[PDB]
């Protein structure tokens, strides 16, 4: 149902501030932040367990909070696995519903079309311990597809398989949540599974959180100069400025473009120190269209040595400090200093240190 | 290398307990059955020879016997079958607990340290018709101690009291062993607090029951004192430790005693063989 | 939390009760004249203290509580210290643990000890030290091994095996592994055979009764049975039944001191992953 | 030296007498006491124990009375005939009560010699019966018309399967005629003749309607004969038969309130004494007054009989010494051993000692009848006593003799005497299997 | 040292069936593969657990297959994380340091400067069991890290990381065994780690190795037509073909006509039954001069319907099956008849079925 979170918090001898925000029935929500920043703290809260300090949650209209956690419906997989080492695979999938309706008429159809969904349908002999990681790292998340409950909650669910496992998993872990069966507060750092999968991404860091658009909304118009740098792992790299509205700045460059975005800037007493926030993915080389038809696209890179392949498209560690462009394959750069590129000048995101609130969009 | 470097350490770690266990027991072994391969009384010592499997065949064709044996294990499994049934719930309010920092985790361990001859004598006195705290709540002239059956449920109650803290606590050591995140994983799966157990919880320590299901159902199948000190043989209640007492020490019948020993040294072993291959994953394997 | 601990109050007392109401029965005959023992009465009315002032009469009942209290305190250790040798040779290593030593301390203390007494005694008539401490520690020590056998083996394989793992890894000779990795996670696995092994050697009056003959090592079990208060054929009410409140109280302070290390859940160190 | 062995349960006295045996006589070699449990069998299996490994020790030794010869049968304990041409069989029996000196013959020759004795006699509570009974078919007769009040109808005897049932059993047997075995140690001459029968089904129902009387009720099966010295001290007994050690027990006791509805609250002079364990020594004033307050509702009287007063021959017990034969030397055994029950030792052994002691012509004399006024009575029920059943065995026999007898409970006199003879036969011929 | 493996067979029934490779001093050897193909399995095998069954392993101038593992000097990292749930992370970290040298002077400073490193300064006195899941795994990276050891030996070190912080813990990684480590074997299936990092990689499928190649010769030229279908990500091989040497057709029309390389091509003379294989990352919307700088690069005119926005570089799905096709951002598309698929003629790598190797790069 929908599970209004109405200022949580946890504390410890501090976990997570107030996470004042709802999720409504039907669609995602992706947790995501940098690394022990009440993110799985959020999910057991939100569960049965770790009970909350605030004094507030609401799955539904009801007041469920210190109550058991068997009587709120929740399937979970958490970032370790259960995945108890006495029962064989079999029982491992068939434990959470074997204590709801009992017929053997079916589990005997049930775990064998949930194991043949994970791709584990000829492992159905072993028990825990003869399994190796991408193995009961499935066999965990099927202990919780199997059950059909009212939400599924995912705790870091594909972490450790290979690259098409993963892109058939996050087909059918959506193709079978389209159906209907939760509110599914899904939580991964994968960069491409936030962006994929979830209806609404929320992103947070030490509790707090900061933006809870939609998987674009986030990778376009990013607030708070955060999950600004943060989403999209080729990082936006930052270069300084100074306020100079109409052409702002560059580390070695003064002159800029794009007034058709300065006239909501122009009611602003933003300090004058000005990030400027350039993705890195906007950039090209001007050896291939100087940018666009008009020639004009602002050739400014100079210094780049460390030309990493990566393979579909390389990346040079631009310098004027450690600042990184990509450029395609074809590229014909080999650590020189030949690579004058073309930034796009109509598209990036002006920043301040203070409030970064300089999202201007829509 | 690791095969000969594992068992050259293995073999001079268990040298002591083996050494020290067959230095101090193993003649006393032998003789013990050297005793039973022939008649021997110590009132008339060097006055006997081999007789061979005539202690067995006298005892095996008796009625005094099967009387002291189908009282110790009627005795037994009535005693180990409620007392581990009770070592659960003790062991769980001992381990489950906010104010047992001390306070329970102990005094549900100090009623297994009282000596077995002062605390008989405790039970013996307490069901005396005129004497005693709880012999006055029967009825007038009651004496449940004459009769046999009262007599022998005060001998299996003074029993049950008496190694509660037995497997009261290793089904609480083999109990704190349990993670954390399995638990939880049921409690999250749909399943109470009764369903956790014989279910998630139980089959983790089924290694640790196999240590309180074994060692006291020797002791309590060897009862001697609790019901010698009590009513030691009173209307055909003595159990078969008390017959392997009374036909060798009271009586000096050496070729005789052994044999009684030998005969539920057997009987205990059988008991011991199909425990261990009941449960599977035992000590060895 | 009043719910949860209003329960956790009563069944914290029903307990408490049930296993300490014979512990006041045999203090309620123990703190009563020597006229009113046989009157019920479980509150004891016009209560003396001449029982434990009889008892410790001069060099009786010290002489036999020291050489106990000296004698459960080295059977405990010695009977854990290479009782667990042989444990960590069954549960972690490949060979030894065949079924011939686990028959043998299998067979060893399920024997019965009352045909088993005399030989021990003719034994130790004229090899060695017949009623002194080392001659009646053996005997202990060897069969009290048989528990700490099986209750180390099966609580020194329930260690995660990854564990071990990373403990060769690291280069850590089984001198150490066996002194910073498997020990301290199984601590509630070794005060649950150095208490069983203590209350063992501590009670026990079959072999003590006879191996022991003057001052020089009688036990207080022993000691405590063979109690005379004024005439052969009677029970000193005042003697037995009242000194099991002061040979209880070394079993009380030990129990007390080794129940800290059965701390609850203490392992997090699974796949996670 | 010599090193004599005694148990627990009355060994200061002992150790006092070694003591004015050892330093107060001449410097001829020194004695001790290093004593063996009070288990009263325990004690007989570690001397057997120890004399069968024949190590070089324990020269003599203190054995019960019914430990007559037969501990003594292979040659543990040494007879006395074979002294170093001493005084042994000249002085053990020179005058010593006729009774006590036939539990120490094996068959004709004595193997020990008694240093103490005790015997059975009735105590009656002489508020409320001046006519204590002297025949058992009269004696429950007493307590059937005194049925009327609540409690005073429990007849207390010793009757718990143990040593108390033969022992209060064979003195009903015997004093009707009959030997359980023989006047040897072959047959069982119990119902052999109608003339040993006609006596052993009478003592089978007198031990039958005394335990299933119109007063006595349960808890008369499972009872030693400490509940038989306690039932009289609480208030609710009459008759109860117990050995003499009951009046110093109720006279030390009864002060305490633990009284037998008599008022004995303590007079202040004992009163005023806080005095440690042991409540005895009030210079004697105190016990004078004591004993004549408890004068008029404490009686005594000789054991009730069972025949036309012919006194019922009582089983008399003790303790004996004897010269243990796991001694390479027995003279200074032989030579202490009758400086350990002389004038002296044996009058301090019972003047300030639990154990009636035993001589020529001790019990009649004002320098003994200040602690034992049933001294008049104990001195006959010492010439005429009936030795428990002389036997080359005797702890396998009394436990299949009192097995018998179990379930005292529907006995059903006239039947279970042949199931008894042919228990007894079983026992003394070594076949089956003790119960 | 020179870690030489030779015909490693391990199995229980299998496990990894014929691995026979080397390993030279300084150079990386990232394993790879889908999950269950055996990659543990070989990290244990190096390091001595699980003995193998009919293997023969060498180090140096020895065989060392069945020496004491605690004989090696192999630092390791494990799938899970195994670690001292008593320990404190402080001593845990300085294990491996107390147990052949002990100076508490170095001790006190070297692990304070790896938890320096690993961003781990402030959680430094804590017990494994009240750290997160991402700081477990810095904490068993840390207790490995800190040895200078004669090797490395490391499995999937970087699970549940944000792409933020793993990239620094990559780079710093790279720097570390730059200063020295031998034979730093570093399983792991993000593509993106398995290209910048290892200097060789070693893709397997169910135990058998399929390609030792560096990780340029890899991914421009693939072997074993496997190789092709798991690395790079989006990998698309549906195509089928049929070859007639000048107008060979395909599923949409005339592609394949590049002479320069033909020649091996026909000089190949296969089954028909051949395979085209074109990459996601060449497929391109109409906005570019095709072909190079030029038109008729066969503009595919698709129907599709399936758009997936992540970022600012779509992915469009198209059957007219279930192909994938990389897209530029300003292509303005949707779910309905749409743009004309331009594919360059230039990087084909065409396979072919029934033996499944068609190299084309020799
Ligand atoms: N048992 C504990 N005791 C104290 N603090 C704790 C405990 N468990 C978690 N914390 C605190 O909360 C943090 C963990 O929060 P959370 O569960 O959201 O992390 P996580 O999602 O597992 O981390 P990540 O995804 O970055 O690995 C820890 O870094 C610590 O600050
Ligand atoms: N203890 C065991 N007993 C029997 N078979 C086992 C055991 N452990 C693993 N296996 C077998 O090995 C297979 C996995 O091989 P291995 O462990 O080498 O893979 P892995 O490379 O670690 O896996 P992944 O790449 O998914 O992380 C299992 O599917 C199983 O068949
Ligand atoms: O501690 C009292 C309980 O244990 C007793 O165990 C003793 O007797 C056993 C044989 O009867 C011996 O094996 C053991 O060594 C003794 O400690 C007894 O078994 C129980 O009846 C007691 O309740
Ligand atoms: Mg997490
Ligand atoms: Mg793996």
């Amino acid at each position: 149902a929908e599970i209004v979170l109405d200022r949580v918090t946890k504390s410890y001898p501090a976990a997570v501030k107030e996470f004042s925000m709802t999720i409504a029935d039907g669609e995602f929500i992706i947790l995501v932040g940098p690394s022990g920043c009440g993110k799985s703290t959020t999910l057991n809260m939100i569960a049965g367990l770790e009970e909350i300090t605030s004094g507030e949650l609401r799955i539904g209209g009801e007041r469920v909070n210190e109550k058991a956690p068997k009587d709120r419906d929740i399937a979970m997989v958490f970032q370790s696995y259960a995945l108890y080492p006495h029962m064989t695979v079999r029982q491992n999938i068939a434990f959470p519903l074997t204590l709801a309706k009992v017929p053997k008429a079916e589990i005997a159809a049930k775990v064998e079309e949930t194991a043949k969904i994970l791709d584990l349908s000829e492992l159905l002999d072993r028990k825990p311990g003869q399994l190796s990681g991408g193995q009961r790292q499935r066999v965990a998340m099927g202990r919780a597809i199997v059950r059909s409950p009212k939400a599924f909650l995912m705790d870091q669910p594909l972490s450790n398989l290979d690259a098409k496992l993963r892109v058939q998993m996050r087909a059918e872990i959506s193709r079978l949540q389209d159906r209907l069966g939760t509110t599914t507060v899904y939580v991964t750092h994968d960069q491409t599974e936030a962006m994929t999968l979830g209806d609404r991404v929320v992103v947070m860091l030490a509790g707090e959180v900061q933006q809870i658009g939609t998987p674009d909304e986030l990778y376009s118009s990013p607030a708070n100069l955060f999950v600004a740098g943060f989403i999209g792992s080729p990082a936006m790299n930052f270069f300084p400025a100074t306020r100079t509205d109409v052409g702002v700045r560059l580390p070695f460059g003064e002159v800029t473009l794009t007034p058709h975005m300065l006239d909501l800037l122009d009611k602003q007493a933003r300090p004058e120190n000005i990030i400027v926030g350039i993705r890195p993915e906007h950039i090209e080389d001007s050896a291939l269209l100087d940018g666009y038809a008009r020639i004009r696209a602002l050739t400014f890179s100079v210094r780049a040595d460390i030309v990493e392949s990566l393979g579909a498209d390389k990346y040079v560690h631009f310098t004027t400090n450690q600042f990184i462009a990509r450029v395609s394959a074809d590229s014909r750069v080999r650590t020189g200093e030949q690579i004058e590129l073309a930034i796009d000048t109509t598209k990036l995101s002006i920043f301040d240190a203070a409030t970064g609130l300089n999202l201007t969009r829509d | 290398d690791d095969k000969k470097s594992e068992r050259r350490l293995a073999f001079w770690l268990i040298a002591p307990a083996v050494l020290l266990m067959l230095a101090v027991t193993a003649y006393p072994i032998g003789y013990a059955v050297w005793l039973s391969l022939q008649r021997y009384n110590l009132a008339e010592p060097h006055d006997t020879e081999f007789i061979g499997l005539a202690n067995y065949v006298t005892v095996l064709t008796d009625g005094y016997w099967w009387t002291a044996f189908a009282v110790t294990l009627g005795i037994t499994v009535v005693s180990v079958a409620i007392e581990f049934a009770l070592g659960l719930a003790l062991a769980l309010v001992m381990h489950r607990t906010i104010f047992g920092k001390g306070a329970v985790r102990t005094a549900i361990l100090i009623p297994y340290g009282i000596v077995t001859v002062a605390a008989s004598y405790s039970w013996y006195y307490a069901w005396t018709p005129g004497t005693g705290y709880l012999a006055n709540l029967l009825p007038e002239g009651s004496a449940p101690l004459t009769d046999q059956l009262p007599s022998l449920a005060i001998v299996v109650l003074a029993e049950v009291w008496k190694t509660t803290p037995f497997m009261a606590l290793l089904l609480l050591a083999g109990l704190a062993l349990v993670p954390q995140d399995l638990l939880n994983a049921a409690q999250v799966d749909g399943a109470g607090p009764w369903k956790r157990l014989t279910k998630v919880i139980l089959p983790m320590i089924k290694p640790a029951i196999l240590v309180a299901l074994l060692f006291r159902t020797l002791d309590a199948f060897r009862i001697f004192d609790n019901i010698y000190i009590l009513t030691g043989g009173s209307n055909d209640t003595g159990s078969v430790s008390i017959l392997g007492y009374d036909n060798l020490f009271k009586a000096f019948n050496v070729g005789l005693g052994s044999a009684i020993s030998v005969l539920i040294f057997l009987s205990v072993a059988i008991i011991a063989f199909i425990y261990i291959k009941i449960f599977g994953a035992a000590a060895p394997g | 939390d009043a719910r949860r601990a209003t329960w956790w109050s009563v069944v914290n007392i029903l307990v408490i009760v049930y296993a300490l109401i014979p512990v006041l029965w045999i203090l309620s005959l123990s703190l009563k004249p020597t006229s009113s023992v046989k009157d019920g009465k479980l509150i004891p009315t016009e209560i003396t203290f001449a029982n434990y002032k009889a008892i410790f009469s001069g060099d009786a009942f010290t002489s036999a509580l020291f050489n106990s209290i000296g004698i459960g305190l080295i059977t405990t250790i010695i009977a854990v210290v290479i009782g667990g040798m042989a444990a960590y040779a069954v549960a972690r290593l490949q060979f030894p643990g065949k079924q011939l030593l686990i028959g043998v301390a299998l067979l060893i203390a399920m024997f019965p000890h009352i045909s088993l007494v005399t030989p021990i005694f003719n034994m130790w008539r004229g090899i060695g030290l017949f009623d002194t401490w080392p001659g009646l520690i053996i005997p202990y020590i060897t069969f009290a091994l048989p528990l700490a056998i099986y209750t180390l083996s099966a609580f020194f394989r329930e260690i995660p095996w990854d564990l071990e793992k990373a403990a060769k890894m690291d280069g850590a000779t089984p001198a150490q592994a066996f002194r910073k990795v498997i020990a301290p996670l199984a601590a509630p696995g070794i005060v649950t055979a150095a208490i069983l092994v203590f209350i063992f050697a501590w009670n026990d009056l079959l072999l003590a009764l006879s191996l022991t003959a003057t001052q020089r090592a009688i036990t207080a079990p022993v000691a405590i049975a063979n109690f005379t208060g004024s005439s052969q054929f009677e029970e000193p009410t005042g003697s037995i039944a009242a000194g099991a409140m002061v040979i209880t109280i070394p079993i009380i302070i030990f129990v007390l001191i080794f129940q800290r290390r059965i701390v609850a859940g203490l392992t997090s160190g699974a796949v996670k992953g | 030296v010599i090193n004599y062995y005694t148990p627990a349960n009355e060994e200061a006295t002992f150790k006092a007498v070694a003591n004015r045996c050892n330093e107060q006589l001449g410097g001829r070699f020194q004695i001790a006491q290093r004593n063996l449990p009070k288990g009263a069998d325990d004690q007989r299996l570690q001397l057997a124990r120890r004399l069968t490994g024949n190590d070089k020790s324990l020269d003599v030794m203190a054995l019960d009375v019914v430990w007559t010869a037969e501990f003594a049968e292979a040659g543990w304990a040494v007879p006395l005939s074979e002294d170093p041409a001493g005084l042994a069989e000249a002085d053990a029996t020179e005058n010593t009560l006729p009774g006590p000196l036939e539990t120490a013959r094996w068959q004709d020759e004595l193997y020990a010699a008694p240093i103490t004795t005790n015997t059975q006699l009735l105590w009656y509570r002489a508020d409320l019966m001046p006519a204590p009974p002297t025949t058992w078919d009269g004696m429950l007769d007493e307590a059937n018309r005194l049925y009327r009040e609540g409690g005073p109808s429990w007849i207390a005897v010793q009757g718990k399967q143990y040593e108390g049932m033969v022992v209060w059993f064979n003195t009903l047997l015997q004093s009707a005629g009959g030997q359980v075995l023989s006047d040897d140690g072959q047959r069982v001459t119990l119902t052999d003749t109608p003339e040993h029968r006609a006596a052993t089904v009478k003592a089978l129902r007198i031990i039958k309607s005394v335990a299933t009387a119109p007063g006595a009720d349960p808890s008369i099966t499972q009872t030693d004969e400490n509940t038989a010295r306690l039932a009289l001290e609480q208030g609710k007994a009459a008759l109860e038969v117990n050995w003499p050690y009951v009046l110093p027990s109720l006279l030390e006791n009864a002060v305490k309130g633990g009284v037998s509805f008599l008022p004995l609250d303590g007079d202040p002079a004992l009163q005023g004494s806080i005095n440690d364990v042991g409540t005895f020594s009030p210079t004697d004033e105190q016990f004078d007054i004591a004993f004549d307050a408890s004068k008029k509702v404490f009686g005594f009287a000789p054991y009730p009989g069972v025949n036309p007063d012919e006194p019922a021959r009582v089983t008399l017990g003790g303790l004996n010494l004897a010269v243990a034969s796991t001694s390479q030397h027995k003279a200074e055994a032989f030579e202490a051993i009758r400086c350990l029950r002389n004038v002296e030792n044996q009058r301090y052994t019972s003047i300030e000692g639990g154990l009636p002691a035993v001589r020529t012509s001790l019990y009649d004399d004002p320098a003994f009848q200040k602690k034992y006024p049933q001294y008049e009575i104990i001195r006959q029920q010492l010439t005429n006593a009936a030795v428990r059943p002389a036997t080359p065995v005797y702890q396998a026999v009394s436990t299949r003799m009192s097995a018998t007898l179990a379930p005292i409970s529907d006995i059903d006199p006239e039947r279970t005497a042949d199931e008894l003879t042919e228990a007894v036969q079983k026992a003394i011929d070594g076949k089956g299997l003790i119960p």
